[PDB]
């Protein structure tokens, strides 16, 4: 239908004018956010069987 | 609208015997356990006896051991207290009490209105060292509680809970765990404390506040009250 | 685990053996049912199949659930025609049905389709039959093949011939012929024949014939499975 | 003979 | 006089393999897999005989020391006690066993309405409770009187009655027959019998895996208990008149052997052959044993 | 204004390609190729929930990582103490075709769903002492698949009608309508600002929509079948989609394209369920194969496996803590992982 289309067009022109950022620099981020909390994850660095609710 | 009404009291000469009954109305009857609770005339709290969910487990003070039996009928919702050879010391008004146990719940959080039996003529101890203090309106009060033995379990859980009762009126539940407080309670009260030392703090006192407060464990039975302390003025 | 506990924390173990309990009786409740699907070619038994049993009950709706006992013995038939989404999705929720009642109109030969072009309704119900016997779900399941309308059948399979369905179709115009001709077509599209069996019965009797021959096809199914476990212990 | 003198009886 | 050591041997048989498989049993049966009513039957059938094998110790040793027993007297009434407890418990459960499996297998309608957990209960109730009734007897009538510098522990009947000997010895005997062997028997034979035969009737055909599971469970029962009742029947005579009694010597321990060593095929036959077994054992062993 | 409409289509698709194309210059395992792997990761099984008797469909855990809540094929929710293995509370259903449950932040209620295309709010904290039926939300016209809370007072719910719901609780109305999708709708996923989510469908594609505008944002593709799982990075700048294909994907926001593929040769059956820990460093997919795996996020390398289920493990969730893993699985039985 025309009004079918004319929503497909203008839903794909509107997601067509964001702003993109590079690929290296959105993964040099994930890479700083994994690193910097990876002394507070339990299951990466198990913590000492005192500290763990689940002894069981 | 939880309702729990007593009945069955009355003069009984010494060495008789009485039945009291307690009928519920507006809750899950079946899903709670049930205390009897009494209070001698111008004296404090002192817990009777106790019956869980399904009557799998019964309790009694030594007081009243042998002589009182308690059960309950659920499809009826009713429950029973038949006491034998009545003393002179069980001149008292009995609350029924509905309490229920689960990871959060509130216990002893709703009191019963009370029937008077007037007969004719180790346990940890709780101290309430102030018996009354004089409060103004508008000011800070604190109430201290001691026990001979520490609440604070090897699971986290201090045992610790404040009942307050007004003049001509039953008890009603302020904080359990020493530090939760009961709903419908105004954010005014506060509990605080340590092992065998426990704090119950009012900030910006208002009126309907007078009355005796008591510190009850609940840690392990029997369950014992403080002597209660009185705000007045 | 057992004297380490907290007073309140046993009472939470009693509630949690009491919650198992009503658990345990309720599932070993819901073990007695025989569970049927109806499936149906769109369900052409609209009216007979869930009108003729004596149905005794226990935006767009989902699911429809129908109770019925016919000889102490309780059935629990599950509809689902509304449900217009992608069948993969859903179909393996009922793995585990004694049954699938799988309802063909054969009456609906000479109508082509609703809605299309070039195309036979009963070959549709075919395509149906075949996507659902053969199914990696219901390897097991037996499949109860109900034949509906046979009167409308008789009415008009004497102004059309049935060659206008089956092209290969050669023998006479009668009632027994090309009724075992479509039963024949229709029983061939099982390429499991191991395991599973087709219960056809053609079921435009009206009468309570309907709900004997779901009742004798389910105890044999009952009785096959429990002689396939085929251990002592 | 005494019954039961070689059995568990 | 070899026969003595073939009864010795036969009860350190029946002893060594014989507590582990029911211990087996009754471990993994009744904490770990979630009760059902066909469950209960075998975990009872497996306590019976595990403490049935359990008390074998003491009579054993009686039989090892030329018949003597140094055990006072009430060791003797508690030993008999014990012994026509659970001997009368396990062949009952075995009884039950066939009746279930009879009735749930062919007779569905009965079932789903009877089959209830709770109802086996009673059942269980019933069976234990019965199992003493008919072995009080055993801790009444025993008694030991010392002969041949030995101390013979026996059933004993002298105890000053006019009516002693004919009437109250058959009595016992033949109760203890009707009830220990042919009701079983003729129950289990029925209830197989007739199950295998209803089956062709419908044109469903049994497994042979399990065939030779009703029919070797059948033809052991009867070769283990058949020569104790006989020999049982058989030790009627010495009252008639003066007999042998070197046969009963050695053929009562013989029989006793054998129905010992059923106790400990019964955790063999039943359970620990079918694949249901052998597919949760494995499961569950090869990850128990990962964890240490 | 039909076939001038499809050419405007393409031509904006291939735009849309091009741009994304175009803003790739070095894959993510090229950065990651220096950092240290996370070594071999062992997990236990501490604890064992037992008392359902049949599939268990979906589980969730709540905000203070000690309660959760369990949906099975016969008509349960259990609400389970972990710590102890207690049963805290048993609800049954009106309908025992469920599909999803959901616990509310603050434990107040729960949700619950599947094919009755009804969303039932039960409220937890009753005077009266039992579990109520607060609320009964209807208007979907196809199966419950998904259901997430937003706070006491709105819940966002997903269909097998190809479109996705907010609705007020309180009223019972849907607030908004998210309508975009071509296929089944089959996963949600809220972002922990909790303004914005990512559903995943059958048509293998996911779509970033927008709470308060309702409208959508985003689109990613690259997968080859349906989509069963979704979940956010926990950042809030990435998402994590399982489908049928035997294969995760990692997807950036801001990248607006694929970052990682997990997949192996010798892993065919479809991914049930997937979840990040708590530093984002591990992947946790559940699979058809009875055991679920860990990933390594940052190298895509599988790091562990979890094998202690005897079907098909359906259900998976980390603590908000990140001590435990919950996984559920086609047996009776929930197991709690560290
Ligand atoms: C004299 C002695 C040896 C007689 C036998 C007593 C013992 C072994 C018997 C008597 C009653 C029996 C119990 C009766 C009923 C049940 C319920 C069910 O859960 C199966 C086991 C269980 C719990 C039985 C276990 C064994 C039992 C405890």
């Amino acid at each position: 239908s025309i009004a079918q289309a004319r929503k497909l067009v203008e839903q794909l022109k509107m997601e067509a004018n964001i702003d993109r950022i590079k690929v290296s620099k959105a993964a040099a981020d994930l890479m700083a956010y994994c690193e910097a909390h990876a002394k507070e994850d339990p299951l990466l660095t198990p913590v000492p069987a005192s500290e763990n609710p689940f002894r069981e | 609208d939880v309702q729990l009404v007593e009945s069955g009291g009355g003069l009984v000469q010494p060495g008789g015997s009485r039945k009291l009954s307690c009928s519920a109305s507006g809750f899950a009857f079946s899903s709670f356990g049930m205390h009897w609770v009494r209070q001698a005339p111008e004296k404090g709290l002192e817990w009777v006896a106790y019956i869980s969910s399904g009557s799998g487990t019964i309790y009694y003070a030594d007081t009243v051991k042998g002589r009182f039996t308690i059960s309950r009928d659920d499809p009826k919702n009713t429950l029973f207290l038949q006491m034998t050879s009545l003393r002179s010391e069980d001149t008292a008004m009995y609350y029924c009490v509905r309490s229920i146990y689960y990871y959060g719940s509130s216990p002893f959080d709703f009191w019963g209105q009370g029937t008077t039996l007037t007969v004719s003529s180790s346990d940890i101890v709780m101290t309430q060292a102030t018996s009354s203090v004089p409060v103004t309106p508008g000011e800070s009060v604190s109430i201290s509680c001691r026990s001979s033995k520490s609440l604070l379990h090897s699971n986290g859980n201090t045992y610790l809970y404040w009942f307050l009762q007004r003049p001509g009126q039953s008890p009603q539940l302020l904080i359990y765990r020493m530090s939760n407080l009961a709903s419908g309670v105004p954010d005014r009260f506060s509990g605080s404390g340590s092992g065998t030392a426990f704090t119950l703090t009012i900030s910006r006192l208002e009126a309907e506040d007078v009355g005796v407060y008591y510190c009850m464990q609940h840690l392990e039975y029997p369950l014992t009250f403080g002597a209660g302390t009185k705000l007045e003025l | 685990m057992g004297c380490t506990l907290s007073a309140e924390d046993k009472a939470a173990v009693e509630r949690s053996k009491m919650i198992d309990r009503n658990l345990r009786e309720d599932g070993e409740k819901a073990a007695r049912e025989v569970k049927l699907l109806l499936l149906g070619a769109g369900e052409s038994g609209k009216s007979t199949i869930v009108k003729q049993m004596k149905i005794i009950h226990e935006k767009t709706t989902g699911i429809v659930e129908t109770h019925f006992t016919f000889k102490d013995l309780h059935f629990k038939m599950f509809d689902v025609g509304g449900q217009r989404s992608e069948r993969k999705k859903w179909i393996h929720c009922f793995e585990g049905v004694t049954a699938i009642i799988f309802c063909v109109a054969l009456s609906d030969y000479d109508l082509v389709l609703a809605e299309d072009e070039e195309m036979n309704r009963m070959h549709e119900s075919m395509k149906l039959f075949d996507s659902i016997c053969n199914n990696k779900w219901f390897t097991d399941t037996s499949i109860i093949l109900f034949l509906n309308k046979k009167d409308l059948f008789e009415e008009k399979i004497k102004k059309s011939p049935l060659t206008i369905c089956y092209p290969e179709y050669a023998g006479s115009n009668t009632y027994e012929e090309a009724a075992a001709y479509i039963q024949c077509q229709f029983e061939d599209l099982n390429k499991r024949k191991d395991t599973k069996e087709i219960y056809t019965h053609f079921t435009c009797a009206t009468d309570t014939k309907n709900v004997q021959f779901v009742f004798d096809a389910v105890t044999d199914v009952i009785i096959k499975n429990n002689l396939k476990d085929c251990g002592l212990f | 003979y005494f019954p039961g003198q070689f059995a568990f009886s | 006089g070899v026969v003595h050591w073939v009864s010795l041997v036969l009860y350190c048989l029946a002893f060594v393999l014989g507590i582990p498989g029911n211990a087996i049993v009754i471990w993994f049966t009744g904490f770990k897999w979630k009760k059902t009513v066909t469950t209960l039957w075998f975990l009872n059938l497996a306590i019976a005989d595990f403490i049935f094998l359990l008390f074998l110790p003491l009579y054993i040793s009686y039989v090892a020391m030329n018949f003597h027993w140094p055990f006072g007297i009430w060791l003797c009434k508690a030993n008999s006690f014990t012994a026509q407890l659970n001997m009368f418990a396990s062949v009952f459960f075995l009884t039950v066993i066939s009746l279930d499996h009879y009735i749930h297998l062919i007779h569905p309608v009965l079932s789903h309405r009877h089959r209830t957990l709770k109802n086996s209960l009673i059942v269980i109730i019933f069976i234990w409770l019965l199992a003493s009734l008919i072995g009080g007897p055993a801790l009444y009538f025993r008694d030991t009187v010392e002969f041949n510098n030995h101390t013979l522990c026996y059933n004993n009947f002298q105890k000053h009655d006019p009516d002693l000997t004919l009437i109250r010895h058959h009595v016992l005997t033949w109760v203890k027959f009707i009830i220990g062997y042919l009701f079983p028997l003729l129950t289990m034979s029925i209830c197989y019998l007739c199950l295998i035969f209803k089956v062709k009737k419908r044109s469903i055909l049994i497994s042979s895996r399990h065939f030779w599971t009703i029919l070797v469970v059948v033809v052991a029962f009867v070769v283990c208990w058949t020569p104790y009742h006989l020999f049982s029947i058989w030790e009627l005579t010495i009252h008639h008149n003066s007999y042998s009694h070197h046969v009963m010597q050695a053929g009562i321990p013989l029989s006793t052997g054998l129905a010992f060593l059923n106790s400990c095929l019964n955790p063999i036959l039943y359970v620990l052959i079918s694949k249901k077994f052998q597919a949760r054992f494995r499961s569950s062993v090869a990850e128990i044993l990962k964890y240490t | 204004e039909l076939d001038q409409l499809r050419q405007e289509a393409e031509q904006l698709k291939n735009q849309i390609r091009d741009a994304r194309k175009a803003c790739a210059d070095a894959t993510l395992s090229q950065i990651t190729n220096n950092i240290d792997p996370v070594g071999r990761i062992q997990m236990r099984t501490r604890r064992t929930l037992r008392g359902h008797l049949a599939k268990i469909y979906a589980m969730h855990w709540g905000t203070d990582s000690r309660l959760l809540v369990s949906a099975s094929q016969d008509g349960k929710l259990i609400i389970w103490d972990s710590y102890t293995t207690n049963k805290v509370h048993a609800i049954p259903l009106r309908s025992s075709w469920v599909m999803t449950c959901a616990y509310a932040p603050s434990g107040n209620y729960v949700a619950c769903g599947g094919l009755d295309n009804i969303c039932s709010i039960y409220n937890l904290k009753t005077r009266e002492g039992n579990v109520r039926v607060s609320r009964e939300l209807a208007g979907h016209t196809g199966y419950l698949s998904c259901c997430r809370f937003l706070d006491d007072n709105q819940i966002v719910t997903s269909s097998g009608d190809t479109t996705c719901a907010l609705w007020d609780i309180e009223t019972g109305q849907q607030t908004t309508t998210f309508t975009g999708h071509t296929g089944d709708v089959m996963s949600l996923s809220l972002a922990p600002d909790t303004r914005l989510f990512v559903s995943g469908a059958c048509d293998a594609s996911a779509k970033l929509w927008d709470v308060r505008e309702g409208m959508c944002r985003q689109t990613f593709t690259g997968h080859e079948s349906d989509i069963n799982a979704i979940c956010f990075f926990p950042n809030g700048n990435a998402f994590a989609t399982g489908s049928d294909d035997a294969t995760c994907r990692l997807f950036d926001l801001r990248a607006d394209q694929e970052l990682m593929t997990y997949s192996h040769d010798n892993i065919i059956c479809g991914i049930t369920s997937v979840s990040f820990s708590k530093s984002g460093r591990l992947l946790l997919a559940g699979y058809d194969d009875f055991n679920c795996n860990v990933w390594d996020a940052l190298k895509a390398d599988r790091a562990g496996v979890l094998a202690g289920h005897d079907n098909r493990v359906s259900c998976l969730g980390v603590t908000d803590d990140g001590m435990a893993v919950a996984t559920g699985s086609w047996d009776s039985f929930l197991k709690i992982w560290n």
